[PDB]
């Protein structure tokens, strides 16, 4: 259930926001502010079930929603390689 | 609330040696 990086990938925080660089690859990828507050609350050790909570009550979002997307972004993440299966 | 921007993840590009 934790939610790891890859070992290889690097972040830095940027003047464009979160970037995510795989250092095998040399792929690097921008995330906007809300994909980047939802993998520092997962990297922190929240689940999502945690991180749909913060949204709805941070965000103008329905629980619903926030969960399907915080899954959508863990899915991309692990697509593309930033993120451990 | 704040407004809400759904999640969204960019390749910025491929570092590669010169
Ligand atoms: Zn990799
Ligand atoms: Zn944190
Ligand atoms: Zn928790
Ligand atoms: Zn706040
Ligand atoms: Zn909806
Ligand atoms: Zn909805």
């Amino acid at each position: 259930a934790e939610f790891r990086l890859r070992p290889e990938i690097s972040v830095a925080q940027t003047d464009y926001g979160m970037v995510l660089l795989d250092g095998r690859s040399g792929e690097y990828w921008q995330l906007n502010d809300t994909a980047a507050l939802i993998v520092q609350r997962l990297l922190d050790g929240h689940s999502p079930a945690d991180v749909a909570q913060f949204l709805t009550s941070e965000y103008e979002v329905e629980r619903t929603d926030a969960e399907r997307d915080i899954a959508a972004l863990v899915t991309s993440l692990k697509e593309n390689g930033m993120a451990l299966p | 609330k704040k407004k809400y921007t759904a999640p969204q993840l960019a390749k910025v590009g491929e570092f590669k040696e010169a």
